[PDB]
DNA sequence: GCCTTGACCTTCCCCTTGCTGGAAGGTTTAACCTGTGTGCAGTCTGACGCGGCG
């Protein structure tokens, strides 16, 4: 389903906005989750780049900074 | 005397009336309502009222 | 049966959450029980501590007793104060003048002086001895217990056994965790002797093949006995009898302890009476309740029963004192203590009664008067009076948006001037560079800039040089170079900063 | 909404039915409301407030 | 223009330079929610890079 | 003693009384555990001597000398 | 600050230890005055405009 | 401000306290005319840092002219009063309490880790059935509840030789005692026999939530709190505005009356009285 | 521009009578009286979980 699959993600901050955060969070740090910042939201609550628009041309330099440290 | 004075004048039925007008105070007392205490809501109600 | 019945009703608690039913419903199981109740658990809690203070007596180790109290308080010649109060005083069945307390503490240092010596009159245990033990202990039993000071001649046991219970426990961490041991065979050996290691031979007749292996802690081992061995020394008497007064007090403590319980459930009913009495909304029910618990506590802990009435009226006046002060201490995140809180009680008791015989509010004078004491007063008062009011009120006709936003960050810059700031040190370091590099620089420090704190005259000076007054003219001198009305524009605009 | 005694019928909430729920109810000026009603499988019930 | 403080600041003072630049850091609203979650028991933070 | 019943036994109030205290112009009295001066017919007549001194003339000084006599 | 501190060592003046809380015409705004209505506690001195 | 990722876990009390500055003792807030914080109330500069750009409560240090020294007067810190943000306060408890969310959420997801049901849980805090913390005696066994005239025809069968108890602290010891790891592989091998849709399903995602447990470092023991930790100020206020009036982050209240019951509790400690008063005591701190 | 050089001022703390008034902070009275509630809240509701219960 539509609203369960925005839920049910591969990240949780997104998905801890805007319906039933507590759930998500709850489950989350029990399980020592950790968001690897590739999700367009993600990237704008810390105000970053998105990575995407213009943005990619320096977030794939960014992608293989992680690869490259 | 803090029950009425409550009332006339914290309640949601008693308005800063509307000195536009004659009409506009004429009118703005022949209101009527169902919000309000003893009343309704608009998310609780629909369409046939 | 109520626990019969708190039974089906647990069962079935339709998903109640409440603890006033929890509680209310749990206090409803025992009912009153007082007018004999309350003696009976009177003489029962006073024969309680009747048998400490009966088994406090005959004390060879406690060997601070109540008449070195007394000389020790009579050790600079006065006193007639309540520690007196406690002690002896045979009532006829208060404040103690000397000669009769240098009386009742005579005859006791008779029997003393009289009992001492027959300690040793072929034992410990001695047929007359123990005539003048029970002899000194039924001298006491005719006078009555002392005040909180002895507290510490109880804790001048504890402390002791509490040290010598733990050397043993000590001895037993050395003895009893690392090697195998036997605990039907260390029992009675240990209860055999008590002085010597004796029980050590005996035990290991058996040759106990663990017991073979008995090094490379034992100098741990019999250095932790040779602790309850010197403190044995310190006592100086080996330990039964102060175990047989100690837990004849020990019972007799705990007898006034469970006994002043019941009367906690006696009258628990009065306590949530006047509590909802006063829940009349200062702060919430429960807390309320709970301080009228320890109403009840205290009321209980101090009981003259002599006087013959109904224990409960007593206890209640205490228990509005009690909880009257902890409405006012609290229930307010500002502090107000009480006398200004009594003064606007007392000032509304006058507001209803002006508000009467006016059929009109009052005003500061007139009230004043009638109350006879001054106007601003009554003016901090009416400022103080008033509670605050809810960051997050809703201001909106409808949840339009609280009060949040109808509020300033008062507090921190203005943009504006802090680039104004900035200019103004730069047009002035700009000029302290187009004046004496001296003047200049020794003006940066005199004033402390360019640097964290502010060197005043005679100190630039005496780093500089010993100069004063030309240290002054200095000054003037660069306010004549600075004066100049050519380098003023560049602060002839911050003229208006 | 006045005081006094109403009634209505419900369209079938167990619409596996398709049937009727017919339910009648008082409402004074003051006091505590009372519901009686039909359920599905052909019994009363009934309940305050 | 909302939030981060250092930002708005340094560039008033900026294009007041004729400068058009920036200088990132990070909200504060953020740092607020982290706080926020930090009192319900919670051992969030941040991975270095 | 009572330390209202001594001020009123003297005519003057505690604050006075420990004013003089405080001058060292007395015997010391005692407190008692709760904190109330424990006064006394000795201090009863050295503050009466103490009274009186000063509507005579004698200051706080010369008046403390007096309890000295007293004392002596 | 010292440089403020400085500006006021060279010219000396000064503030009292009063300042202002001047109401003043709202941003934009411009009109005539009509009327003025002046409220006084009962007991304190009714000043001279009052 | 750069950064790589978000880490979430449970918090440890260690942690807790690692971030904290010093504990609070008291409710207070400040005066009513001399608007002044107290010491341990709620915004005592000493742990929250000062009040106004390096300066003390009295005005001995002021100016940043000693930058990392204190007013012992009051006992404040000369900094800048920019960490009325930040710096967080701590709390320590009498008895700890647990955690609404693990629990009054949909599944539970510490009662359900333990197959048990929510009722007795509640039946346990908030004081109406004990439970065996575990089997000493062969007679009984973990997880085992008890009516206390249940619980006591037990004991007067027993006595001594078993461990029951009724309170959160049992609970505390019991999510102790287990181990993940071989009800783990239990779980997984005991799918095999009745792999049908129930018994597969339960096993499923308890085995996922111990892996869970495993290997994100977390821990059953910190489920419930020995601690709490305190907001600072400036995210909570409490300020007047023109008309001489304050208003409160409601907040405040929230906190302040919690803390005066535990002191309360450390009142009553003193004494050993009646249990059931304590439990009263209990309950109202778990409700609040 | 280096030095005092003497001699004058202003401020700020601290001191000397004989107390007085204020603020904040404590502890006990014997006639008594024994299970709330107290105004909610007007039932929104469809999808969806899951507990018990067949
Ligand atoms: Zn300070």
């Amino acid at each position: 389903g539509i609203t369960k699959a925005s839920l049910a993600t591969e990240s949780f901050i997104s998905a801890a906005s805007f319906q039933e955060t507590t759930r998500v969070l709850t489950e989350a740090a029990v399980a020592g989750k950790r968001d690897e910042l590739r999700g367009l939201k993600e990237n704008v609550i810390v105000g970053r780049l998105i990575p995407a628009g213009t943005g990619y041309a320096y977030h794939q330099d960014r992608m293989r900074r992680r690869a490259a440290g | 005397s803090a029950a009425v004075k409550e009332f006339f004048g914290s309640s949601q039925l008693s308005q800063f009336m509307d000195q536009n007008n004659p009409l506009s105070e004429i009118t703005h007392k022949r209101r009527i309502s169902a919000l309000g205490p003893g009343g309704l809501t608009r998310e609780r109600a629909g369409f046939e009222v | 049966a109520a626990a019969q019945v708190l039974s089906s009703v647990e069962s079935e608690i339709g998903r109640t959450t409440d603890p006033v039913r929890m509680y209310m419903r749990e206090m409803g199981t025992v009912e009153l029980l007082t007018r004999e109740g309350e003696i009976d658990i009177a003489k029962r809690i006073e024969d309680g501590i009747n048998q400490v203070q009966c088994s406090v007596a005959e004390y060879p180790e406690a060997i601070t007793y109540l008449l070195e109290q007394y000389d020790r308080v009579e050790a600079e010649e006065a006193r007639l104060s309540d520690l007196i109060t406690g002690f002896v005083d045979p009532n006829a069945e208060n404040s103690i003048d000397p000669e009769l307390a240098r009386e009742k503490f005579a005859e006791l240092r008779a029997q003393y002086v009289v009992t001492r010596d027959t300690i040793k009159a072929k034992g410990r245990s001695h047929a007359t001895a123990q005539e003048e033990i029970l002899k000194l202990s039924e001298v006491f039993k005719q006078f009555r217990l002392v005040p909180k000071q002895f507290d510490y001649l109880v804790n001048s046991m504890r402390v002791m056994m509490d040290r010598v219970r733990t050397q043993e426990r000590l001895i037993m961490k050395l003895c009893v965790e690392q090697c195998k041991m036997p605990k039907k065979n260390f029992i009675t050996l240990f209860t055999g002797n008590e002085t010597s290691d004796t029980w050590f031979n005996a035990a290991i007749a058996m040759n106990k093949p663990w017991s073979e292996k008995l090094h490379d802690v034992s100098e741990e081992v019999h250095r932790a006995l040779q602790k309850l061995q010197q403190i044995e020394e310190e006592t100086g008497l080996t330990i039964e009898q102060v175990k047989d007064i100690n837990r004849r007090m020990s019972i007799g403590e705990a007898k006034a302890r469970r006994a002043k319980k019941e009367m906690v459930e006696a009258n628990l009913r009065l306590v949530i009476s006047i509590a909802k009495k006063y829940t009349n909304r200062g702060l919430q029910f429960l807390d309320l309740i709970q301080e009228g618990n320890i109403g009840l506590m205290k009321a209980v802990d101090k009981f003259e029963y002599r006087r013959g009435y109904k224990f409960s009226t007593y206890a209640t006046w205490w228990i509005r004192q009690a909880i009257t002060r902890s409405i006012a201490d609290q229930a307010r995140t500002i502090r107000i203590p009480v006398h200004m809180i009594e003064t606007i009680n007392k000032l509304n008791r006058i507001s209803r009664q002006m508000l009467q015989e006016m059929g009109r509010e009052p005003t500061p004078e007139e009230l004043a008067e009638r109350m006879l004491m001054p106007e601003d007063k009554i003016r901090k008062v009416l400022k103080i009076a008033k509670e605050p009011i809810s960051m997050e009120t809703p201001i909106g006709d409808d949840e339009d948006s609280h009060l949040g936003d109808f509020i300033e960050d008062t507090t921190l810059e203005l943009p504006l001037d802090s680039a104004t700031t900035e200019s103004l040190r730069a047009a002035t370091h700009d000029v302290l560079a187009g004046l004496t590099a001296r003047e200049a620089k020794v003006l940066r420090m005199r004033f402390g800039i360019d640097m964290n704190t502010d060197y005043t005259l005679e100190e630039v000076g005496k780093q500089f040089d010993v100069t004063r007054e030309r240290i002054r003219q200095i000054e003037a001198k660069a306010l004549r170079k600075l004066r100049h009305p050519s380098r003023s524009e560049v602060l002839r605009s911050f003229l208006d900063d | 909404r006045s005081p006094g005694v109403f009634f209505d019928s419900d369209k079938g909430k167990t619409h596996s039915s398709g049937k009727v729920l017919y339910n009648a109810r008082i409402i004074p000026y003051r006091g505590s409301w009372l519901d009686f009603e039909f359920d599905p499988k052909d019994n009363l019930f009934v309940r305050i407030d | 223009k909302s939030d981060d403080v250092n930002g708005r600041t340094k560039m008033y003072k900026n294009i007041v330079d004729g400068n058009h630049q920036m200088e990132p850091g990070m909200p504060e609203s953020f740092n607020v929610l982290l706080k926020e979650i930090r009192s319900l028991g919670i051992n969030i933070e941040l991975e270095d890079e | 003693m009572n330390i209202s019943d001594v001020a009123k036994i003297t005519g003057l109030t505690s604050k006075a009384i420990r004013f003089y205290e405080e001058k060292g112009l007395v015997t010391p009295p005692m407190r008692s555990e709760n904190g109330y001066r424990t006064y006394t017919q000795q201090h009863l007549n050295e503050l009466t001597l103490l009274r009186q001194a000063r509507q005579v003339g004698f200051n706080l000084e010369e008046s403390g000398e007096l309890v000295n006599l007293f004392n002596d | 600050t010292p440089e403020e501190k400085l500006l006021r060592a060279i010219f000396g003046e000064k503030a009292s230890d009063v300042k202002d809380s001047s109401l003043r015409v709202p941003n934009g705004v411009s009109g005539t005055v009509i009327d003025v209505q002046v409220f006084t506690r009962d007991g304190v001195e009714k000043d001279k405009r009052a | 401000e750069e950064f790589d990722a978000i880490k979430i876990a449970l918090a440890s009390p260690d942690m807790i306290r690692s971030w904290s500055f010093g504990e609070v003792k008291k409710p207070e807030t400040i005066n009513y005319r001399t608007f002044k914080p107290e010491r341990d109330g709620l915004f005592c500069a000493r742990i929250f840092g000062p009040v106004k750009d390096y300066e003390c409560l009295c005005g001995k240090y002021k100016r940043l002219k000693h930058r990392g020294v204190i007013c012992e007067k009051c006992g404040v810190e000369v900094t800048q009063t920019k960490v009325r943000r930040e710096r967080m306060g701590h709390i320590e408890l009498a008895s700890p309490t647990a955690h609404i969310w693990f629990l009054k959420s949909l599944p539970s997801r510490i009662g359900l880790l333990l197959d048990m049901p929510l009722r007795d849980i509640e039946r346990v805090l908030y004081f109406e059935s004990y439970v065996v913390i575990e089997g000493g005696m062969t007679n009984l066994e973990r997880q085992q509840i008890l009516t206390e005239e249940q619980y006591l025809d037990a004991l007067e069968e027993f006595g001594d030789e078993f461990d029951a108890k009724m309170g959160a602290e049992a609970i505390q010891a019991l999510l102790k005692s287990m181990d993940l790891e071989q009800e783990c592989e239990q779980l997984r091998e005991e799918l095999n026999e009745t792999n049908s849709e129930t018994k597969r399903k339960k096993l499923t995602k308890r085995i996922k939530l111990l892996e869970a447990f495993v290997q994100s470092g977390n821990k059953p023991e910190w489920m419930i709190l020995t601690v709490l930790p305190v907001l600072p100020p400036d995210l909570r206020p409490l300020v007047p505005l023109d008309g001489g009036r304050f208003a409160t982050s409601d907040l405040n209240d929230l906190y302040r009356r919690v803390i005066n019951r535990n002191n309360r509790l450390k009142r009553l400690l003193d004494l050993a009285a009646p249990d059931i008063i304590v439990r009263n005591e209990k309950r109202m701190l778990q409700e609040a």
